[PDB]
């Protein structure tokens, strides 16, 4: 697993190629794929962090 | 550490995608002013801590200070230099200065010094010529110790993992942006593209399928298989060449 | 879209005050450091510079010696 | 460091100082 073969590669890209073309369709939901990586509330943890971080260097 | 950097198994310090619009991030600049202000600081680092170091019987007693931070110096060697007991690392460089001030060299020429009186008394030879690897040699001769008493009668890189973990996550975004993207620039010629691309990686993973254990130790492979036209036409040539 | 495009409104704000302040501490703590780096250096150029004049009294004064040993 | 340089080259100045002194005993040992 730490190589990758031509069997990974394409077995890679060809998945990758078609959940693309699953998404014009909309026959996949990819909806854990991309609130889990926007995260509002840790987006705002990071806002509040950076928040604090305004509050300690002032 | 090595010659050469060391290989590792994990990413390090991935890219940063241009192509996005910025207009829209507005924080990639801002980013790339820490990355640089970063830098300058282990810059900075990295060189302050380069520069941070740039019958009567006798008694005999091995005592606990034996040791070599004021080791003891022959008299001819003290007397060149000057001090009693310093050192043997102070005893190479007042030797090397004191022929450097001599100017025994030449005015190999380097190598051979001039020999003086007091350094044929200290080495005890009597050339005219001597080279300064065997004069320094000498030195290490020269020196002895000091007589006892004697009475007679980490976190910041899977810091910087995690972040290379992250910038690979922000590289997945911006492709996938951008081929959305430039299927709303152009639907036509990446659907042609995917549906050509797509049936080409479906041709090459389908490549690698009539070579398992019981799908060769069958009959279903050779006979028959004119429609497969693969294998038993090369035994025309394999044959021709001794392979069988 | 609506709490993304929240903390995505005005963390770009929070981010930019903080990065230019941390251009402030930082570039204040380098000229002070790069400051107090060359104050160093002529003290460290002075006592080389008079401990190079003691080695070289040192060893003027062994060939001294010579002429005190030479006349006994 | 700041501090340490001088405290060791105005030892080493007083040593030229004392090693002055020793000059003088050299100029009545004759």
């Amino acid at each position: 697993y730490n190589n990758v073969t031509l069997k990974n590669l394409t077995a890679f890209q060809l998945l990758s190629q078609r959940e693309n073309i699953c998404e014009l369709l909309n026959l996949v939901e990819s909806t854990e794929r991309h609130n889990s990586i926007i995260n509002p509330e840790r987006q705002r943890m990071s806002l509040e962090e950076m928040k604090k971080m305004l509050d300690a260097l002032k | 550490t090595q010659t050469n950097p060391v290989p590792v198994t994990y990413p390090t310090d991935a890219y940063i995608p241009t192509y996005l619009p910025d207009d829209k991030v507005s924080n990639l600049a801002d980013l790339k002013k820490l990355i640089e202000m970063d830098s300058r600081l282990d810059l900075y680092l990295t060189r302050r801590r380069l520069d941070t170091s740039i019958l009567r019987c006798s008694i005999t007693i091995q005592l606990r200070g034996v040791d070599g931070g004021k080791v003891q110096y022959s008299p001819n060697l003290a007397t060149l230099i000057g001090m009693q007991t310093g050192s043997v690392n102070d005893a190479v460089y007042s030797i090397y200065k004191y022929i450097l001030i001599n100017n025994l060299f030449v005015t190999p020429e380097l190598g051979e010094v001039k020999l003086d009186s007091l350094l044929q008394k200290v080495l005890d030879t009597n050339a005219a010529h001597l080279p300064l690897m065997n004069v320094v040699q000498t030195v290490n001769k020269l020196v002895s110790p000091l007589p006892p008493i004697i009475l007679d009668y980490a976190e910041d890189t899977a810091k910087l993992r995690e972040i290379t973990k992250l910038a690979l996550q922000l590289n997945s975004s911006a492709q996938k942006y951008q081929f959305f993207h430039e299927l709303s620039l152009h639907p036509r010629e990446t659907l042609t593209h995917y549906l050509w691309s797509s049936k080409q990686n479906e041709l090459v993973l389908q490549g690698d399928q009539y070579f398992n254990e019981d799908a060769a130790r069958t009959s279903d492979i050779y006979s028959n298989n004119n429609n497969d036209r693969s294998l038993m036409g090369n035994i025309s040539l394999l044959y021709s060449q001794g392979r069988l | 879209r609506e709490i993304s495009e929240k903390y995505i409104e005005e963390s770009q704000a929070i981010i930019q005050e903080l990065v230019k302040l941390t251009m402030e501490k930082l570039e204040s703590k380098f000229t002070k450091l790069c400051d107090l780096e060359t104050q160093l250096e002529m003290e460290k150029l002075k006592y080389v510079k008079e401990s190079e004049k003691m080695l070289n009294d040192r060893l003027s004064l062994s060939k001294q010696i010579l002429d005190l040993n030479k006349s006994l």
